[PDB]
């Protein structure tokens, strides 16, 4: 239910995968999975281009928001659980 | 291990405070606070007003 | 992507073109829809020769007869035919469905936001209620690299994708009828990419370049993570965030201001039906109106509050 790449520099996302429901709802299969997929495309360009960020890997978080305010507000929770 | 919030004054305290008392599950109760919204009990459930 | 600030002053550069003056808003509740109709309202006054007959908000929570209502209220002035809306999908369809049960076709003249933007599904089976909307969205285009990359794709090589397994249960419309898994992506079924995946890429650069750029800054001759940038301070890197400047994932350019926002660059469509229906480009907006009137194609129309 949220989405580890281990590397260096952790980067966060939010992206709506479900809909609003029941807290959560039904699949967004456009806005919700292709937007993720975008991200985790653009890390791997980012990973396998040299000469940007050369020999430093970067890595994701990435987490549902479900179209809700409260809780994309626990998913920063766990975002900033390290302090 | 705190039990109960006796709440904000500004009705905008009030909202923002409620906002995590309602992720940990803490009830509050204000004492000057009357925005209409906050009688939602969908969104604001652990929240009580005199 | 822009404020709505902008998108605002858009909109009402596009009425003054159009020689309306009186027109009716209609808002969302929500950050969004209010937000937008509020700054229409505030340039209108300030700028002047536009007037506002009436200002409707749907609510949240839509009890029934909701929409007969907000169309029987907008009726009530008959020289109000333009609708400045700031609305969600559903909300668009079903306030253009109450007003075809109503039967109140040509008589609305749709203004809409980037809720509207290009979307076959409020229009969907309704074409003739909302022939002629003009719609305003951020420019963007297509990225072939991730075409491929999503057509790759496939059970055994995207497992890091705790989700993919119920997207290829529902884009499919078997159950893992049953299927093998050996289906394909664009092949056995409809694809089309997504509209702000662009935006997404670009994002993420943004950051890969600030840190770059600190690196080359606060690490000079030293490869890898550096003792001092162990500890990555968010207020620095703010100031590396904010000044940016390379070019996209479609090759446009991506800069912030100092206020973290994107300028202004929109592009104008107007749903049109000839003997098939589409959403044509009519002009743009970059700071100043660009507009083209000789392809406009309504069923043009004033919406004035008195002839002269
Ligand atoms: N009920 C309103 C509100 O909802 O904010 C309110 C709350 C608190 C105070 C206060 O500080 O004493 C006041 C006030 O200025 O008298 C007004």
């Amino acid at each position: 239910h949220s989405i580890r790449v281990d590397g260096d520099i952790i980067l966060g996302g939010l992206f709506p995968v479900h809909a609003k429901g029941v807290p959560c709802g039904e699949l967004k299969k456009e806005k919700g999975i292709h937007r993720l997929e975008a991200m985790l495309y653009a890390i791997d360009q980012i990973n396998k281009d040299p000469d940007l960020l050369s020999n430093i890997t970067l890595g994701v978080r990435i987490l549902d928001t479900c179209s809700r305010d409260t809780y994309a507000l626990e998913q920063s929770l766990t975002f900033v659980q390290a302090l | 291990k705190i039990s109960g919030v006796i709440g904000a004054a500004a009705s905008s305290v009030s909202i923002m405070v409620a906002n995590i008392l309602r992720l940990f599950k803490i009830p509050q109760i204000s004492y000057a606070s009357t925005a209409p919204e906050l009688s939602d009990n969908t969104r604001y459930d652990f929240f009580s007003r005199v | 992507v822009p404020p709505d600030s902008y998108q605002a002053q858009a909109m009402v550069d596009i009425v003054t073109a159009l020689g309306w003056n009186y027109v009716s808003t209609l808002a969302s509740e929500g950050n969004y829809g209010e937000s937008g109709v509020e700054a229409f309202t505030q340039i209108s006054r300030e700028i002047g020769g536009v007037c506002i007959a009436q200002s409707q908000k749907i609510p949240r929570e839509p009890r029934p007869g909701e929409f007969e209502k907000i169309i029987k209220r907008l009726l009530e002035t008959p020289n109000a035919r333009a609708v400045i809306m700031f609305a969600n999908e559903d909300d668009i369809r079903r306030i253009l469905e109450a007003a075809k049960k109503l039967n109140q076709s040509g008589h609305f003249l749709w203004i809409g936001s980037d809720s509207w933007g290009s979307k076959i599904a409020p229009v969907y089976q309704q074409e003739e209620i909302a022939e002629g909307a003009v719609t305003i969205l951020p420019k963007r285009a297509s990225i072939d690299g991730f075409d491929r990359y999503f057509r790759s794709r496939t059970l055994a090589n995207n497992r890091r994708n705790v989700w993919f397994a119920e997207f290829w249960e529902e884009n499919f419309g078997c159950k893992l009828k049953k299927c093998t898994g050996l289906e394909r992506i664009a092949r056995d079924s409809s694809y089309e990419q997504e509209g702000k995946v662009q935006f997404v890429i670009d994002a993420v650069y943004s950051m890969a370049y600030a840190l770059h750029n600190m690196h080359k800054d606060l690490c000079p001759g030293y490869i890898g993570l550096c003792p001092r940038m162990s500890t990555i301070d968010g207020k620095e890197l703010l100031g590396y965030i904010r000044a940016v400047n390379f070019n996209g994932s479609a090759g446009t350019p991506v800069t912030f201001n100092e206020n973290g926002d994107a300028p202004g660059r929109y592009d104008i469509f107007q749903y049109q039906i000839t003997n098939s229906t589409e959403y044509k480009v009519i002009g743009h907006w970059t700071n100043q109106l660009h507009l083209k009137v000789e392809d406009m194609q309504w069923a043009h129309p004033a919406s004035v509050c008195s002839l002269p």
